């Protein structure tokens, strides 16, 4: 065991999820009650009443569905809760755009003789939607590309790293190109062979 | 601009 | 486009630990500090753009606590099954000697939301300037958490993030060294 106090634990979680499609043109509210790791009951605005998910949630669905004022408030919450909160934060969440910092360098490991392993690091950006590609002269490279995938840093930024094994030749230029919603022209950083 | 929360309901007893 | 806002709360016994937070597309907007009874914004500027009355979170948590006691009895005292975390260490950006950077310890896919995280520098605990997030939600109803350590990179220093959790037999140690 890696820590003490092994008494049994009991966990209760509530999640109220507001799902938005095309701005606020379509909104779905999903309320979920979860005991330990098991969802027991939910309110789905597309259904319009509480439903038990497991046997443990049946008494709650029955009780809550018998309260008319409760159901009316819940059915109106896509307006009074979801669309309201969407509006509160839109300018600094939905509209947040932070430009990536892009650097290129050769890896400290050069695992193959006569080859050059190049690294493109893309950091500090928001939102997560991004494309990071390598080009050789004017041609996009699709063999020997390795992407670490998208990493969320926990602080409203992301990073990613994309590596290319190359056989550099005279007159070749390698470019890391980044497409991201914060810029209207792609960012590019070149390594000259 | 104020965030609004959903109230948590009492379970059946 | 698609976006999701989640109000996520929990209560855990016997720890008497509660949490209340809002999440946007997987990032925390704010949480309520239960001891200080105050709204804590994830980025400081958010508090100049928006507000949240922290007493509402406290009222919710009191109901959550009462409901946990109901569910504990209704389930015939069925406790949670521990699920240990997966741990990753990375830096905020490529590291350069003597240019300040930040080590990130990402703790993922675990429950219950109790975890002990220690940064070690050359095998010794470091606390200078560390910070951490609260427990963040996942769609499988497990949790995520981040711990941060600012540092001045050196060729002489090595780092480890040590993670302990009721689901782990031995502590997990994840290493970072200047390349």
């Amino acid at each position: 065991g890696s820590m003490g106090d092994t008494r049994p634990r009991f966990l209760w979680q509530l999640k109220f999820e507001c799902h938005f499609f095309n701005g606020t043109e379509r909104v779905r509210l999903l309320e979920r009650c979860i005991y330990n790791q098991e969802e027991s009951v939910r309110f789905d605005s597309d259904v319009g009443e509480y439903r038990a998910v497991t046997e443990l949630g049946r008494p709650d669905a029955e009780y809550w569905n018998s309260q008319k004022d409760l159901l009316e408030q819940r059915r109106a919450a896509v307006d009074t809760y979801c669309r309201h909160n969407y509006g509160v934060g839109e300018s600094f969440t939905v509209q947040r755009r932070v430009e990536p910092k892009v650097t290129v360098y050769p890896s400290k490991t050069q695992p193959l003789q006569h080859h050059n392993l190049l690294v493109c690091s893309v950091s500090g950006f928001y939102p997560g939607s991004i494309e990071v590609r390598w080009f050789r002269n004017g041609q996009e490279e699709k063999a020997g590309v390795v992407s670490t995938g998208l990493i969320q840093n926990g602080d409203w930024t992301f990073q990613t790293l994309v590596m290319l094994e190359t056989v550099p030749r005279s007159g070749e230029v390698y470019t890391c190109q980044v497409e991201h919603p914060s810029v209207t022209s792609p960012l590019t950083v070149e390594w000259r062979a | 601009p104020k965030y609004v929360k959903q109230n948590t309901l009492k379970l059946a007893t | 486009e698609e976006h999701v806002i989640i109000q996520a709360e929990f209560y855990l016994n016997p720890d008497q630990s509660g949490e209340f937070m809002f999440d946007f597309d997987g990032d925390e907007i704010f949480h309520v500090d239960m001891a200080k009874k105050e709204t804590v914004w994830r980025l400081e500027e958010f508090g100049r753009f928006a507000s949240f009355e922290a007493q509402g979170a406290l009222a919710n948590i009191a109901v959550d606590k009462a409901n946990l006691e109901i569910m504990t009895k209704r389930s015939n005292y069925t406790p949670i099954t521990n699920v240990p975390p997966e741990v990753t260490v990375l830096t905020n950006s490529p590291v350069e000697l003597r240019e300040p950077n930040v080590l990130i310890c990402f703790i993922d896919k675990f429950t219950p939301p109790v975890v002990n995280v220690t940064w070690l520098r050359n095998g010794k605990p470091v606390t200078t300037g560390v910070s951490e997030t609260v427990f963040l939600p996942r769609e499988d109803h497990l949790f995520r958490k981040f711990h941060y350590l600012p540092f001045l990179p050196s060729t002489e220093d090595v780092y480890d993030c040590r993670v302990e959790h009721w689901g782990l037999d031995e502590p997990l140690l994840k290493h970072w060294e200047f390349d």
